[PDB]
Order: C-alpha cells, then structure tokens, then sequence
C-alpha cells in the first residue's frame, strides 16, 4: 500500500491529483480506497486553450474553471 | 606537552554566560551547568507550540466570557460568524471585546439575527426570503 | 469550524483560495501596482 | 500470547470492537 | 470615556460583589457559576496573573 | 502630544471651579452630582461612579475610589469634553496642502 | 394540533418572529442613508480598521505600530497603501463585511521606518542515551511599519 | 532564553513615520588594513562601492582611518547614542554591502527581545471596558435585598 | 417591533444591510443614563470633637490615631480586611529580592 | 482499590476500552466516503481492450531521457581561472 501510494504521486496529505479512467488505475485506486478519496472531475465549459493557461483554477467539488477572476458577480 | 589547550577558560565562560540566574550549584559547577543549559534550551525550543496553544485557549476563553456576558454562547457565535462571510480570527475578536464593546455588541446582534434566520429557514425548509442578511456572494 | 463553506464552493480553509490569498496585500500610494510575491 | 479459542471470553481488538459497535441491529 | 490612567485602571480592575440566592436550587449549578465568577471566566480581561477575582455571596 | 492626556500638560488645581465658570459662560445654571453606580462601600477597595447632571441631563461621568476623586474625575471629563480635546477627536493631519 | 400547556409541550426558548422584509429593507436603507449623511457631514474621529496584511489581522488605528516577520523589497521612506479591509468604523457607526470592503471606501496609508532582523533565537534538539544533540541560531529579518492616517469616502 | 536576557518595547525614537523620516545612521568608521589577507573585502569595498554608498544617502558620513591592523571592524553610531561595533573579518564585497545596508536601514534600538510586536498609543476608542458594562441600571440604583 | 438584543443597556445597536450586497452597515448610537436611575450622594458630616472650654482640643485629639501590634494579629487583620491569604503578608528572602527588576520598561 | 494486572493494554486480563459517539460518527462518515469512492470507481472507459499501447511512446521517451541523464555522469570541468585568481588572497592596494 505504501508503494502504491508513493507511485500514484500522493506523498503529502490533502493534495489533489488527476489520473486516467482505465482498469489499471481503477485497480490501483481500489487498492488504496481505504486511504484516499475518489472524486470525479467535470468541466463546466471547454478545455483550457493555450491562452487560458496562466488563468485557471481547480475550485471546490472538482470544477476546473477556465476563467477565474477576483471580482464578485 | 605540545600545542595543548590554552583557551579553555573562554569556553567555560561561554557556557556559563547562559547560567547566570540559576539557584544552587548549577550556576558554578560546569559539569551540571552544561546539562542545565542543554535542558533549558531544549525546553525553550519545544515550548513554542505550548505558548501558541496557551494563547489560543486564552483567546477562546475571553471570547466565551464576552459572549456569556452579552447573552450568547461560543459555538453559536463562531458558527454565525463563519456563516456570514466575515473572516476575523480570535485575536481581533478578543481585542474588540476588551477595548471596543460597541462593535462586539453589534457582532453579537448580527450573530443572533443570523441564528434566528437559520432556525426559521430550517423550520420552514425555506422558500422565498431565506434570510435577509444571508445570500452568499459568488466570486468567480 | 469550516464545514459549512464546503457546500457553497469556497473550500474549508479561508487562508487559501479566495479574495484573501490571490489578492495583492499591499500597494504603492501614487497608483503603481505592487509586484506579486513569489508564492 | 493466547490462543484463538479460550474460556475467558477474551476482549477483542479496539478496531474490531468499534466495528461491532457501529454495525449493530 | 475620556478617562485618565489611574482612575481608568481602578475602574477596570475592581472587585465586584454578587448575590446568588438558593432555596430549591441544586448546589452544582450554583457552585459552577460561583467558581466561574471567582476565577474570572465572565470578563474579557481574564488572566491567571492579573488576579481579577470577584466576590460571590451565596445565601 | 499623541496619546498624552490634556490635564497632564495643564495641571489644574480646582476642576469644578473652572467647569462651573465655563458653564456660566455657556448660559448654564449649575451642575449637581449624583451617584450612578457603586460596588463595595464598607470594604478597603471601594468603587463609585459620579455623574454630573445639568438640567436633568447627563454630560459626563467619572470613576474613583471614593466620592471626592470620583467627582473630580467627572468634572475633568466634562471639562475635556467641553473643550473638544477628547480621545475620539480628529487626529492631526500630517500631510501637505 | 392543539396541545395542552405542560412542561415539555412548549419549547424552552421563546418563539421569535421575523418582521416584514419590505419594511426591513426600508429600515436598512434609511439607516445606511443616515450613516452616509453623518459621514459626509463630518461627525467622526479616531477610527480603527482590521487590515489583513501578511496574513496577520492587526488592529490598524490612527498612529499605531505593527511588525511583520519578513521584508517588503522597499526603501525606508516610501508610503505603503494597505488593502484587504474587512472591518472599519470610528464612533457610533462601523462598516463590515463580506470578505472585504470596497477599494474606494477605505484607504489605509502606511510607511516603513526601521528594517531590523530579530534576537538570536536558539533551536536545540536532544535525546536521552542516544548521543543526539543539535543546536542552531535563527535570525529572521523583520520590517517595522507605521500607519499614518485612514481616510474614508462617502460613496456608499 | 527570555528570562536571561533583558527586553524592551517596540517604539519609535522620535516619531519618524508621523512627520518626516530622517536617517538614523550617522557615522561609519571603517578600519581597513594596508597589508594583509584579512581585509581584502573591505579594501575592494572602499575601492568600488564606498562612493556609491556615500552618494546614496547624504545624511551618512563615512570615515576611512586606514589603520594597519589585523581584524577589519566598523563603528556605527545612531541618533539615540547606541554604538554597535561589528567585525568584517574575511567577508566578500556583497556580504559587506548587505551588512552596511542593514546597518543603515535599522536604527539605534537594541536587538534583544521584541516583546509584543504591535504597539498603539490610543488603544481605547469606544470606551474601555469595565465590569459595569453590559449591565442595565435599575430604578434609582436601588441595590438588591432592600426596602427603599 | 423586533430587536436581536435588548436596547436598554450599554449601547443601542441597529442592524442594517446595504442594497448593493457587498458590505454591512450598522449604526449604534451611545446610550446615556437617565435621571431616574441615580441616587443622591450622601455627605457624612460627622463632628464630635469640639466643646466650650478650648478650641485646639480637637486638633490635639486628631493626633491620637496610633496602634502597635506584632506580626500574627497584624497579618490576620490585613487578611480579614483585604480578603487575602496570610501567606502573602510575610517578607521574602534577599535572593528573591536582588533579582527584582527595579527599573522595568514602561509601555504607553 | 481496584488494581489492574501487568499492562492494561497487552496480556490476558486487560482494561477494556469502549466506544462513545464521536468514534461512531467518524466511522459512519468514513464508511460513507468509502461507499462514494466505490460508486465512483464502478465505471471504466476503455474497458481494458482499448489501451494496448496508447501512451507507451511517452514512457519510452521518458526512459530514454532518464538513461541519457544517468549515463552522462562525469566530473566537472577544470579551468585555470580559479588557480589564477586564487593568488588574490595577498592582494594589496594595487
Ligand atoms: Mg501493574
């Protein structure tokens, strides 16, 4: 389990990380499900383009927003 | 003897300069002064977390005493302050409760109103007002 | 406590992610923008 | 170290006791 | 307020008496409040080295 | 002068006399002292609060261990409020026009 | 639905009702208008603020002193404008609120004076019967700041 | 430790931030040896950057005694009268420049314990709290357990 | 009407909200003390030291307030008057007095 | 009065430790999180048979880069400038 955790890139606690959705990573996550938390990733808009790289955010509940600002609605 | 020790007294003074305010033979006996200074430095280094915890508990106790004097409690006050989109740590709250009672009473009134609005929304399962002072601000 | 803020979308730690961390702290008096920190 | 079957009931582990207490009827 | 220094300090750090009536009252709830007011857990200027103890008169 | 008290730089003797003189200059009758709050009258550590009332209206209040020092502090507070040199005054603007 | 008045029928807390929302909004508008009038007419003095600078919430008032635990990459004698205002108010009225206030509401002006490190602290480790003993001296840089005056605009 | 060394408070020397900011550093007496391998950094400093350091702030006077010694030292006096003497024995030019910059930026206060990093002169605004706060007054201030 | 806190002690707070939705404004004016909640200050004018034969007899009697005791009863009287413990009225050793900071720093 | 035998945590007669309410709530929330993880880990995408070799090129390139970085270990270069400017220790006012 320690080896799987170290190979999945989860050294520090409370650190987000994105993997694929294939049976291999599925089994690797089922091995350490009692140690980590599995949450899907959804996209409200489109994928970040080349210009929308330095302006991005992960947000809560897994919502990779493409346009993140510091101004209220 | 060849190139022996000729500056041992300086090391003794360097060690004893940290033991100039102790009781007993610890301020004169080097063999005991070494251990005394070692333990003193170890405790002074390890007591940082203890000092932080003591200050935090003192701030919490002051906030609780102020809330009980005004007419509320501590957990409800903390919840209503964290549910009103206002980030104020315990230090500024204690400083206000000690020096500025008007703003602390205003905060207590706002907390009581927020708690009443939350209770009303929970009993009504809300629908329409859902609290006037509520309405979280969306930051995109 | 910070569990209530998990349902609104502002995470649970106010010292990170939001208008209190990504916003520049200090600035000049004439109007020049302060250089962002390395963090 | 004791065996698996004894007469003095033998109190279970802390995690096993927590699991049996949280999974009651 | 516009107070000075010594009168302000005397008004801040001062002993305040209290009256706690009994008659059909549990001793635990009364003793808890009495000790809270004696230690100083009801004032924001509470401190262990400040010696802000008050007076509680339980009848 | 930042943080310093007014009468610490003035050092008066009888605050009540100057207070009643300023009141007579402001078309005011005469102030009278009333005991607002008190705590411990027979102990060695007494506390009193004397409030100056002018025409059934409070103007200031001053604490003290006895009644004389409390009335003196109340008169000092009233005289400092009538002059506009209090702790809530406007701070000095250290800028250029 | 009718229940007799006993010991456990009615809740111990008094039943609290809520007023009319329209009347409440009207009262709030009247109060904020009176506050704006009192601000524009000049009836305040000696105000304080809670500036969240260097992740430390200070009681920034008129003529005060604060100390941080780092540097600001600025020369001694330059004016510093502080933002992130969450609470402000002189006497008889205070302003708060949602994360911050507006940038055009509160204008805090600070000035750097002294730039000194700190006292030589001691960090020592030790273990029993293991010949383990470590010792260091950490001298972190600090920066002394001083806030001049705090202005407020009546643009509510 | 704090119980073995004296402490002080955090305050200004003469309120520099209120009115106008003045330079706390006054004189800088450098002692660079003529021949030796222990003052090369100080020699290179006096050769290349002492002119720029003197022209940066006109309120600081630099004295170069050029006394043949072994340990190069520097004397820094401030307005309050404190004299902090440090040695630049075997140091590079950048280290000496950073040291003199830190000496010029600081004042004459002690480098002991800070003791409360925040300091204010008018702490009470809306009235300092007293035990009689948040307590309503009864009719005529009648104490409990009385008849009149 | 509705009030979150009783508006009869300390201060009178009035909660409000800005129509914009980004700030909270509250107006809390100061509250004074009415005239019907005060009592007249007593004036203890005690005078029982003057007579008809002499006039400075009262001035002579004014210098008759002196009483001497040992240590036990004195500490007991101090403890019963100040409501403290008798352990604090005893002297201290010189080792606990030479290390006393006679000139401590002062703030404000 | 009641005495506990040798070590209240190991052995035969031990001091029994029980469960309160915080531990029960923690176990409940952890079981809920784990059930949510089970639900989110109950749906693949490529069904194994559609990934015979899609990202093997990147792995091969990374392995070649690691091999080139590990096989390029050599002592650093040695210049005369250091040996020449080391003579400046006894530098005078020149
Ligand atoms: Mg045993």
């Amino acid at each position: 389990e320690k080896d799987i955790i170290k190979m999945l890139g989860l050294e520090k606690a409370h650190t987000p990380q994105v993997h694929k959705n294939i049976p291999s990573v599925n089994a690797k996550l089922k091995v350490v499900k009692h140690l980590i938390r599995i949450k899907p990733l959804k996209l409200p808009q489109g994928l970040p383009a080349e210009e929308n790289m330095s302006n991005t955010c992960l947000k809560s509940t897994g919502e990779l927003v493409v346009q993140w600002h510091l101004k209220p609605v | 003897l060849r190139n022996r020790v000729t500056d041992r007294y300086f090391r003794i003074q360097e060690v004893l300069k940290h033991a100039r305010h102790f009781r007993g033979r610890k301020n004169r006996c080097y063999r005991l002064a070494v251990r005394t200074v070692i333990r003193a430095f170890v405790k002074c280094t390890k007591a940082r977390y203890l000092k932080k915890k003591n200050m935090r508990t003192l701030w919490i106790n002051r906030i609780t005493a102020a809330s009980q004097e005004h007419g509320l409690k501590y957990p409800a006050l903390i919840g209503n302050l964290v549910k009103c989109q206002v980030e104020l740590n315990r230090k500024v709250l204690a400083d206000l409760a000690i020096y500025e009672p008007k703003t602390f009473k205003s905060l207590a009134a706002l907390a009581s109103r927020r708690r009443h609005e939350g209770f009303a929304a929970a009993l009504g399962d809300g629908k329409e007002p859902e609290g006037i002072f509520s309405r979280v601000v969306q930051y995109h | 406590g910070g569990q209530w803020r998990l349902q609104q979308g502002l995470a649970a730690n106010p010292s990170g992610y939001g208008p209190l961390t990504e916003l520049p702290d200090w600035s000049y008096a004439d109007g020049r923008p302060a250089p962002p920190m390395k963090g | 170290g004791s065996k698996a079957v004894t007469r003095h009931r033998r109190v279970m582990h802390f995690q096993r006791q927590k699991l049996m207490a949280v999974t009651e009827y | 307020s516009s107070f000075s220094r010594a009168p302000q300090q005397w008004a801040t750090f001062a002993r305040i008496w209290y009256l706690l009536d009994g008659k059909m009252q549990p001793p635990g709830k009364l003793a808890a409040m009495a000790s809270i007011r004696l230690q100083g857990l009801h004032k924001p200027v509470y401190h262990a080295l400040s010696d802000c103890g008050d007076h509680v008169v339980i009848m | 002068m930042t943080g310093k008290e007014l009468f610490e730089m003035w050092k008066i003797i009888n605050p009540m006399g100057l207070l009643v003189e300023e009141l007579k200059k402001r078309n005011v009758s005469a102030p009278e002292s009333r005991l607002t709050r008190q705590s411990g009258g027979t102990t060695a550590l007494p506390l009193y609060f004397v409030g100056l009332y002018c025409d059934k209206k409070l103007i200031a209040e001053g604490p003290g261990e006895t009644v004389l020092v409390a009335e003196e502090e109340a008169a000092r507070v009233a005289l400092r409020k009538l002059y506009g040199f209090t702790e809530n005054r406007r701070p000095w603007n250290y800028s250029k026009p | 639905g009718y229940v007799p008045k006993t010991s456990l029928s009615s809740p111990p807390w008094p039943e609290v009702v809520l007023p009319d929302p329209v009347e409440e909004t009207r009262h709030h508008a009247e109060v904020v208008k009176k506050v704006n009038e009192m601000i524009v007419t000049g009836q305040y003095g000696r105000l304080f603020a809670v500036v969240h600078f260097a992740s430390r919430q200070w009681k920034v008032t008129s003529e005060d002193l604060i100390l941080i635990g780092n540097e600001l990459d600025l020369a001694c004698g330059e004016r510093i404008r502080l933002e992130k205002v969450l609470l402000v108010g002189a006497d008889n009225f205070t302003l708060l609120g949602k994360p911050l206030l507006g940038k055009d509401l509160v204008r805090v002006e600070a000035t750097v004076i002294e730039k000194t490190e700190s006292w030589p602290r001691i960090i020592m480790r030790f273990r029993k019967r293991k010949n383990f003993k470590k010792k260091r001296i950490v001298t972190t840089p600090q920066t002394v700041l001083r806030i001049n005056s705090i202005e407020i605009a009546p643009c509510l | 430790t704090a119980r073995g060394t004296p402490s002080r408070f955090l305050a200004s020397v003469l309120h520099n931030g209120l009115g106008r900011y003045v330079q706390q550093l006054q004189r800088l007496s450098f002692s660079v040896s003529r021949d030796g391998a222990s003052s090369r950094g100080a020699r290179e400093f006096v050769e290349r950057e002492v002119i720029d350091f003197a022209r940066r702030n006109p309120g600081v006077v630099i004295y170069v005694n050029s006394r043949p010694c072994c340990v190069p030292r520097v004397v820094a006096e401030y307005l309050n009268g404190a004299v902090r003497e440090e040695s630049i024995h075997c140091k590079s030019v950048e280290e000496i420049s950073t040291l003199v910059q830190k000496l010029a930026d600081q004042s004459g206060l002690d480098v002991i314990r800070i003791r409360k990093p925040f300091h204010t002169d008018n702490p009470s605004i809306q009235g300092q709290w007293h035990p009689f706060t948040n307590k309503p007054t009864t009719f005529r201030g009648l104490r409990p357990r009385e008849v009149q | 009407t509705y009030s979150p806190l009783p508006d009869d002690y300390n201060c009178n707070v009035e909660l409000a909200l800005t129509s914009d939705g980004r700030t909270i404004v509250c107006y809390h004016p100061s509250v004074d003390i009415p005239y019907e909640h005060t009592k007249p200050i007593p004036r203890p004018d005690p005078v029982h030291n003057n007579e008809e034969t002499h006039d400075q007899v009262l001035k002579t009697r004014l210098e008759e307030k002196v009483e001497h005791l040992e240590e036990g009863p004195m500490i007991e009287q101090l403890s019963k008057m100040f409501f403290t413990t008798k352990h604090r009225w005893y002297p201290h050793g010189r080792y606990h007095r030479c290390r006393k900071n006679l000139n401590p720093p002062k703030d404000r | 009065r009641g005495r506990i035998p040798g070590r209240q945590w190991i052995g035969k007669h031990r001091r029994p430790r029980f469960v309160s309410l915080r531990a029960k709530q923690n176990m409940i929330r952890r079981l809920e999180i784990e059930a949510e993880n089970h639900y989110w880990l109950s749906m693949p995408y490529m069904t194994r048979e559609q990934e015979r070799g899609h990202a093997a090129v990147r792995r091969r390139e990374a392995f070649e880069a690691i091999k080139a970085a590990a096989t390029s270990k050599f002592p650093p270069h040695r210049f005369i400038a250091d040996q020449l400017d080391h003579l400046n220790v006894t530098k005078k006012w020149s």
